[PDB]
Order: structure tokens, then C-alpha cells, then sequence
């Protein structure tokens, strides 16, 4: 999930990897220690927050996502160019 | 090793020159130049540079036709008239790099240290930075593929120390300088959208088509680097900023405050002059 | 009445130590606790002056003490000298007031949140006469923000500092709205 | 039975339950921020529109 | 102390909450203050000497 | 009231009218009422007392808006007898009539017969303030912008006719 | 040592109390254990100290890491009394501890979540953010660019 509320819980790392909550901690603690995620998490109640990671190997569902994701960017970007400089290369110049 | 390099304009004006002697032959080719600077100091500075022949084949391309003699007259005689700058690289004005290059950059890499290339366009309408500094050296790769010449792009800066910013200010009398204020500023504002989109619309149109129907491995392995920095902005839900936006606001409130009092305050000249000037000079014009 | 080191009894107009006696109600009263301690506890002249009447002393140590239950019981010596005067008397309404807005701005400042028991022990009073007091000094004083008693328990903000301190200029920005507005009226005319 | 019709609420164990108050959520502050870049336009309009 | 004001932070006597805050730019609400008492006396100026000029 | 303004015209203008504009706030039906109309001549003789005879029962409105500025609850017989209306009913009926309004804010809350209110008047300090003032600023900035205009076009009626 | 290098897993001290007790069983190497444990109380310094050093070095060291290890928990994984956690604060107080948050209600403590100055922190933050995501989004695209050069 790379956006629509990244927040996760240890729910699901501990019904993925079928560890007790006790574990959990020494779990993110070494994966943490690896050196592979730099997550750091402010929450109170139990909650998973990521940060940077790197796939590695492929993913074509984000080639897919990247070109839409991307042609979004850039058509955002495009509509902003056009609709700032529409009005503003007539006025300003 | 070499983090930056500075390249005068003198040299992009000697390829001015190199499609000006041309003579209208048809040929209009990769002109390889020799590029000068000084490789003392960890920065690259280029002063000036020259050319030498080089004529390559129409089909084959592995053929480059290079010179040691007029290299070694020409570079005798520049360090005899001016001994602070020496040899250090090599230039071609082509827009593409063909693979005859690391022949052509071999030969500059076994007589001369290290050189850098530096890849230019024929025509000048390319809106992006027509300098592009990359350093011949080898790196080793993840994948297992054997080691070969890696040109990894390095930073550029176009400066004039003294004279030629002089120079190209008479001859253009058309710039302006930095000016700092509302038209140097909003200039900036309403064309940089098209500076990116030129840019970034030009490159990933290109790049999903390589994506698809690419092959002969094109490094797909940084391409995760690119789509994971990509991904590193995953649409922040601003919830955090606000306050930050409450500060620039703020600081927004008090340009607001500086312009309405202080313009008030230029408002008392023109709206006493105004009176006391026509009121007396009606008075006393009859 | 920063010159009391060079005056003398006069008189003609006022004894020393009646103008003592009336400069200590406008010092007293018109002066915060870094005013007193900056003039007239640093100074030298009150604690002289202090040994001739006791109460003074009470008035001053037990205010900077921020000890009603002392203040209130002797308050009433303040409420009846501070009438039957020449020029004093007509505004003894001024000084009472002011005087208790003044303490309640002094206890509420360093004070977020207040429970009905300590301060009715402090104050030494019911707490049916403070509810109408700050009720009254909510809109009337206009001290601090809104109060509230879901929990029967005095609990101020009092966010004044941060926007409200950018808010303080926003009264000449109308007010100088209203005057440019005045000086287009001035255009053509 | 008419304003159950009319208001189309929900009827609880003998009590009416209100939903829908101050359930608002927030904006994203993008659509205002693009609305603040339009009044910039029109601040470099209006101070700079003679010259 | 804190009627003082030596260091951040206030009291509480029903919850007992322990709160430190501080206000860093105290510099610009003093100069746009003072701008802005210093300007009023240049309109009312203004205004006395085109009302003085007029009427 | 006159509070900045010093001129011997208003103030007797106003010396038939200060002792009701006074006991307003107070807020005293029976006693204000007869007080009203007892020297009532010329604000009373003006014309078919409309705004006065909405006065005469606005009075408890404006007492009820001084409760909505007072804490938030409501008693039976402190606050109610304070109120001269000592009834169940018409307590949270006429409170709920103030409720309607919208100019106040109140929590309407049913547990062991109270009526609460959060009564929540917090400025709009720190909860959501570019909202708040981004109208404040396009608007101060219109005002102000066409006071430049109306400091850049006088000046030209200066130099029109030189 | 290896263990005392770095990234201090948390782990549990009754695996080191037979390393130790073996430690001054055996002779073959680091023999003068009982020279260490000479004095009566100067080897109880040593000890209570050292495992009291190394409850305080883990601590620093998951201090740098902001995953809010929630302390009242980490407390009941340690099977050890709050009141000498306390005293472990009394020595914070003088480890300079000052950079933390606590809790009037909860327990929970928090090295992070400060005021947060927007123009300082957030400024930092969103600046090597926005410039890394600048130069490095410049770097590997006309890099590729030119790596897509040789197929031709």
C-alpha cells in the first residue's frame, strides 16, 4: 500500500508471522537493527508505521501504479502550468 | 573524486565556431574537440580549448580518425604561450552516445589522465543545461557484468571569472541581471512549470516505452531507487503542516501590514502635493 | 512619587506621611509585582515608613504574599478609611474593583485550573458570591476566556500569547481601515 | 409516523438518536492553497496591472 | 516564581497538570506594534494638515 | 455607551434613555417594565413602539444571551429563580429557543434531567486558522489594494493638469 | 562483545549468569575471576553496576530509535520492579535525559514529539526531503537517459 493511510497495526505482522504480541517488539527491534527500514513509530496504542524500503526484486503492479501515479503527477503538474500561466503570461508577461 | 566542474562559455563559443567553419560540406558530424582546463585543483575549470580533425564512417561505426602530431604542436605551443593549463579531456558536439566513444575516450585515458566527456547538442533548442559533465571511470557492478567504462553524469556550472561576463553583457544588451523584486521573480514562476514539463514530459515518454519494450539491460535495477523516491512523498495528508501554514500565513499577514502601512505612509507627498501644489498654482496663475 | 527621597513635611498642602498614606493606594493598586519590587520593595523608603503603622505592612506582604484570608478580614479598614476624604472618596468605587480584578488576574495567572476547595479556603469566602463574581467579570471584567463548570471546577485556556499576541494589532488595522477610509473621503474635497 | 417519513431518522430502544452532527471532516488545505496561488495572481494583477 | 516568571510553566490544583510553553518570535509583534502606533500619528498628521489646508 | 465622543448634545439626548439602555443588562422584567413606562414620554411617543414592544420581551433574550456568556449549567432554582422563571418546562423550552438561533453553541445532553452545554466559545486560535482569516486577509488586502488605487489615481488628477 | 558493539538486542541476563558463573569455573583462560571477586563488596560494585551499566547503555541506545518501546511494558518483558526503573531515571536525570516527555495519567514515556517549530524542524525536514528528492529524481534520470543510449 503505498498511500490511502499507511498506518498499519501488529495485527497483521503477528497473523502473517503467527508470533504473540510479547515478540512483536523485538521483531521491528531487529528489523530495525538490519538496517533495511529506518520506521519509527510515535503512536500510543499498538500501531505500525513504515518509512523508506527497497523492493529489490520487481513489482509489476507498480510499473502499472508508477505510470498511473506518474501520468497523474505530470498531468497535475501540466494543469497547473497551464492554469497559472494561462491568465498569468496575459496579465504579467 | 572530482564532486564539481566549471566550464566557461568560451569553449561552447568555440562550437559556435565549429558550426560556423564548417563551409556548407553537408557532413555536419560529431566534431571531436580537445578540451583544456586545469586538473590541478579538485574543481574542473575550463579557460579555452581547440579542435582537431576527426572524420568517422558512414556504416561502421568503430572508425575515428584522431591526431598526435597536431595534438602534441598544438598543446606544445598553447603551454608554451600559456603553461597554466593543460590537457585534460575531450568533447564531441553529437547528441547521442554511440558506443565508438569508449575507443575514442581510450586513447585520452592511456596518453592523458582521466578524462571527462562532456555531451552537447548541435542545435540549441534544448531548454535544459547543454553541458553535462561525465567522468570515464570504471565501477563495478551488482549483477555480475564485466567491468567497462561508466560515464556517471557530474554536476556543472556555467561562470566567467573577469572579462567574459563583460563581454557577453555588451554583446547581448538584451539580459538583465539578477534584480531581485516582481518581474525577475514571476518570470521564474510562470515558466518554470514548463522548465520541468519539458523535462520530465520528454523523459518519461521515452522511459515507459523502454519499460515495456525495452531490452539489452538497461540498469533496471536503479529504477527502483527511482520509483522508491518517488514513492517516499505518498500524498502527506497535511495534517501536521497546518501550523506550518498558519506560520508562512503569518508571515504572509505580515507582509500584508508592512505594505498597507508602509504605502500609506508613501501616500503623504502625493496626497499633500496634490492639493497644496494645484490650490497655489490656481491661485496664483491669474 | 518617585522623588519621596528629597520630600519633607510640608504643611501647606500635605503631611509626609498623608502623602505616603495616599501614594500608597496608587502604588498599591496601579503597580504589578515586578513594578513593586522594581520601585518601592528595592527601594528604601517604604521600609523605613513602614514601622509607623503596622497595617500598611500587613497591606503590602500580605498582597505580595497572596494571602486573602488575612486580606479579606482586613480589608474592611481599606473599604471605610477609603471614603470620608477630601479627594479620595469619589472614586473609592474605581479602587475596589480595579483592586479585585487585579489580585484575580494576579492568583489566575499562574493558575490554569482552579477547584471550587481551594479556592473558597483561600479566598475565605462562599462560593455562591464567586460564581456571580466571575460571571460578572467574564463579560464585564473581560479578564480571560470563557469559563466553564461541566466539572464545577474553575478551568481557564487563556490562548493569548500566540495568535492573540499577532491579534493585538488587528484593532488599528480597523481603526486605521476606518482612517484610510477617512483619507479617501479627504479625495476631491 | 409522518416525521419518520419526513426526517427519516433512526428510532432507537425508546429515544431519538442524532447522527450526522459535526461529522465533517476536514480539507486536504490543497484546494485553498490553489485558491491562495490565484489570489497571488491576482496580487502581482492588481499592485503590478499599470506599472 | 512563576508570577516571577524565571522559568516555563504553570500550576494545577484540580488535575494537577504540569504544562512548559514558550513564545520564541517575541521580536515581531513589538516592531509591527510599534509601526503601526508610529504610523497612526502620521495619518492623524496627515489628516491635520490637509484638514488644516481644506477647512 | 458614549464612551469616546464628548459633546453636551448626546449626553442630554441620552439622559432619558440611560437608566433603561443601564438596565438592560440587569435584566429586571417586573421592576423595568413599569420603569418603562412610568416616565416613558419621548422615546415612547416616537411612533408605535415596535422595537420597544419587541424590547419589552427581548429583555429576557438578552438575559438568556448573558447566560449563554455565564457557565454552562442550568440550575432549577438558583439560576432559575435568578431568571424570574422558576418552571421545568419552559427552562430548557426557552433555552432551547436560544438554542435555534445559532449564534451561541450548546451541547445538548439528556443523563438525569440536567440539560448540559460545552458552550465552546475558544477563538479560532490554533483550530483551523487559514480558514479562519484567509478571508480577513483577501479582504483587507481588497481594501487596502483599492487604497493604493485611491493613492495612485489623485496623484494623477495632481499631474493632469502639469 | 559483539553483543556490547552495537544495536543492543534486548534480551535476557540469566543467559549471561551461567556464561559468568562459568566464567569463574574455568581455568583454561580468563582465570583471576575470583581475583575480580577478591573484596566483598568491590566485585558486588562490579556486578550490580555492570549489569546496572549495560540496563542503562540499552537504554541509550533504544533511545535513539523513536519506536516508543512503551517502558511500562518493557518493564513487565524485564521482570523487574518499577521503583528501581525510577531509580534508573534518577540516573537519567543526571545521563541527560533532558530531551523527554512524560505522563501525568499514563506511564508511557516519549523521547520525541517536541514543540516541533515549524520553521526550524519541519523547515530541516522538508528541505533534504524536497532537495534529495530533486537531485536524486536528477540524477539517475538523464543517467538512465544516457544508459539507454548504448542499444542504439
Amino acid at each position: 500500500r503505498p498511500a490511502n493511510h499507511r498506518q498499519l497495526t501488529f495485527e497483521e505482522i503477528a497473523k502473517s508471522a503467527k508470533i504473540t504480541v510479547n515478540e512483536v517488539e523485538l521483531l521491528v527491534m531487529k528489523a530495525l537493527s538490519v538496517g533495511l527500514v529506518k520506521g519509527s513509530i510515535d503512536e500510543v496504542d499498538k500501531r505500525v508505521h513504515m518509512t523508506w524500503v527497497q523492493p529489490r526484486v520487481l513489482d509489476l503492479q507498480q510499473i502499472k501504479g508508477m505510470k498511473d501515479r506518474l501520468e497523474f503527477w505530470c498531468t497535475d503538474v501540466k494543469s497547473m502550468e497551464m492554469l497559472v500561466e494561462h491568465q498569468a503570461h496575459d496579465i504579467l508577461t | 573524486a572530482v564532486q564539481k566542474v566549471v566550464v566557461h562559455p568560451l569553449v561552447l563559443l568555440s562550437v559556435v565556431d565549429h558550426f560556423n567553419r564548417i563551409g556548407k560540406v553537408g557532413n555536419q558530424k560529431r566534431v571531436v574537440g580537445v578540451l583544456l582546463g586545469s586538473w590541478q585543483k579538485k574543481v574542473l575549470d575550463v579557460s579555452n580549448s581547440f579542435a582537431v580533425p576527426f572524420d568517422e564512417d558512414d556504416k561502421d561505426d568503430s572508425v575515428w580518425f584522431l591526431d598526435h602530431d597536431y595534438l602534441e604542436n598544438m598543446y606544445g605551443m598553447f603551454k608554451k604561450v600559456n603553461a597554466r593549463e593543460r590537457i585534460v579531456g575531450w568533447y564531441h558536439t553529437g547528441p547521442k552516445l554511440h558506443k565508438n566513444d569508449i575507443a575514442i575516450n581510450e586513447l585520452m585515458k592511456r596518453y592523458c589522465p582521466n578524462s571527462v566527456l562532456v555531451i552537447i547538442d548541435v542545435k540549441p533548442k534544448d531548454l535544459g543545461l547543454p553541458t553535462e559533465a561525465y567522468i570515464s571511470v570504471e565501477e563495478v557492478h551488482d549483477d555480475g557484468t564485466p567491468t567497462s567504462k561508466t560515464f556517471e553524469h557530474v554536476t556543472s556550472e556555467i561562470g566567467a571569472e573577469e572579462a567574459e561576463e563583460v563581454g557577453v553583457e555588451h554583446l547581448l544588451r538584451d539580459i538583465k541581471d539578477t534584480t531581485v523584486g516582481t518581474l525577475s521573480q514571476r518570470i521564474t514562476n510562470q515558466v518554470h512549470g514548463l522548465k520541468g514539463l519539458n523535462s520530465k514530459l520528454l523523459d518519461i515518454r521515452s522511459y515507459l516505452e523502454k519499460v515495456a519494450t525495452g531490452k539489452l539491460p538497461i540498469n533496471h535495477q536503479i529504477i527502483y531507487q527511482l520509483q522508491d523516491v518517488f514513492n517516499l512523498l505518498p500524498d502527506v495528508s497535511l495534517q501536521e503542516f497546518v501550523k506550518a501554514f498558519y506560520l508562512k500565513t503569518n508571515d504572509q499577514m505580515v507582509v500584508v501590514y508592512l505594505a498597507s502601512l508602509i504605502r500609506s505612509v508613501v501616500a503623504l507627498h502625493n496626497l499633500i502635493n496634490n492639493k497644496i501644489a494645484n490650490r497655489d498654482a490656481e491661485k496664483k496663475e491669474g | 512619587f518617585l522623588d519621596t527621597v528629597s520630600t519633607f513635611t510640608s504643611y501647606e498642602l500635605m503631611d509626609y506621611k498623608t502623602f505616603v498614606t495616599y501614594t500608597v493606594y496608587v502604588s498599591m493598586i496601579a503597580l504589578e509585582r515586578p513594578d513593586l519590587r522594581e520601585k518601592v520593595i528595592k527601594g528604601a523608603e517604604i521600609l523605613e515608613v513602614l514601622h509607623s503603622l503596622p497595617a500598611v505592612r500587613q497591606y503590602l506582604f500580605s498582597l505580595y504574599e497572596c494571602r486573602y484570608s488575612v486580606f479579606f478580614q482586613s480589608l474592611a479598614v481599606v473599604e471605610q478609611e477609603m471614603k470620608k476624604d477630601w479627594l479620595f472618596a469619589p472614586h473609592y468605587r474605581y479602587y475596589v474593583r480595579e483592586m479585585r480584578i487585579h489580585a484575580y488576574s494576579q492568583l489566575l495567572e499562574s493558575y490554569r485550573s482552579l477547584t471550587l476547595g481551594y479556592m473558597a479556603e483561600a479566598f475565605g469566602v462562599g462560593v455562591e458570591f464567586i460564581d456571580q463574581e466571575l460571571s460578572r467579570f467574564i463579560a464585564a471584567g473581560r479578564l480571560h476566556c470563557k469559563i466553564d463548570k461541566v466539572n464545577e471546577i474553575v478551568e481557564t485556556n487563556r490562548p493569548d500569547s500566540k495568535n492573540w499576541q499577532y491579534q493585538e494589532t488587528i484593532k488599528k488595522g480597523d481603526l486605521l481601515l476606518n482612517r484610510v477610509q477617512k483619507l479617501s473621503r479627504v479625495i476631491n474635497m | 409516523t409522518d416525521y419518520a417519513k419526513k426526517r427519516g431518522w433512526v428510532l432507537g430502544p425508546n429515544n431519538y438518536y442524532s447522527f450526522a452532527s459535526q461529522q465533517q471532516k476536514p480539507e486536504d488545505t490543497t484546494i485553498p492553497s490553489t485558491e491562495l496561488a490565484k489570489q497571488v495572481i491576482e496580487y502581482a494583477r492588481q499592485l503590478e496591472m499599470i506599472v | 516564581m512563576i508570577l516571577d516568571k524565571k522559568f516555563h510553566g504553570i500550576l494545577d490544583q484540580g488535575e494537577g497538570v504540569l504544562i512548559i510553553f514558550d513564545e520564541p518570535p517575541v521580536d515581531k509583534t513589538y516592531e509591527a506594534a510599534l509601526e503601526t502606533i508610529q504610523n497612526m500619528s502620521k495619518v492623524v498628521d496627515s489628516l491635520y494638515n490637509k484638514a488644516k489646508k481644506l477647512t | 455607551d458614549r464612551l469616546q465622543f464628548r459633546q453636551p448634545s448626546l449626553k442630554r439626548s441620552l439622559m432619558p434613555y440611560f437608566l433603561l439602555t443601564q438596565a438592560v443588562r440587569t435584566g429586571n422584567l417586573a421592576k423595568f417594565n413599569q420603569v418603562l413606562d412610568q416616565f416613558g414620554e419621548k422615546f415612547q411617543a416616537d411612533g408605535t413602539y415596535t422595537l420597544i414592544i419587541r424590547l419589552r420581551h427581548n429583555v429576557i433574550k438578552t438575559g438568556v444571551r448573558m447566560i449563554s456568556l455565564s457557565y454552562s449549567r442550568i440550575s432549577l432554582a438558583d439560576i432559575a429563580q435568578k431568571l424570574q422563571l422558576d418552571s421545568p418546562e419552559d427552562a430548557e423550552f426557552i433555552v432551547a429557543k436560544a438554542i435555534r438561533d445559532g449564534v451561541i453553541e450548546a451541547s445538548i445532553n439528556h443523563e438525569k434531567g440536567y440539560v448540559q452545554s460545552k458552550e465552546m466559545i475558544d477563538i479560532y486560535s490554533t483550530r483551523e486558522p487559514q480558514l479562519a482569516f484567509h478571508q480577513r486577509i483577501s479582504f483587507c488586502l481588497d481594501i487596502h489594494n483599492m487604497s493604493v488605487k485611491a493613492m495612485r489615481f489623485p496623484p494623477k488628477s495632481y499631474n493632469k493638469d502639469l | 562483545l559483539l553483543k556490547l558493539f552495537t544495536t543492543m538486542e534486548l534480551m535476557r541476563w540469566s543467559t549471561l549468569v551461567e556464561d559468568y558463573g562459568m566464567e569463574l569455573r574455568k581455568g583454561s583462560l580468563e582465570s583471576p575471576a575470583t581475583d575480580v571477586f577478591g573484596s566483598t563488596e568491590e566485585g558486588e560494585k562490579r556486578w550490580k553496576d555492570l549489569k546496572n551499566r549495560v540496563v542503562e547503555h540499552n537504554i541509550r541506545i533504544m533511545a535513539k530509535y523513536y519506536t516508543r518501546i512503551t517502558m511500562k511494558r518493557m518493564a513487565q518483558l524485564l521482570d523487574l520492579s518499577v521503583d528501581e526503573s525510577e531509580a534508573f531515571l534518577s540516573n537519567l536525570v543526571v545521563n541527560k535525559t533532558i530531551f523527554a516527555k512524560v505522563d501525568r495519567l499514563a506511564g508511557i514515556i516519549n523521547f520525541q514529539r517536541p514543540k516541533d517549530p515549524n520553521n526550524l524542524l519541519n523547515d530541516w525536514s522538508q528541505k533534504l526531503n524536497s532537495l534529495m528528492s530533486l537531485v536524486n529524481k536528477t540524477t539517475h534520470l538523464i543517467a538512465k537517459e544516457e544508459m539507454i543510449h548504448n542499444l542504439q
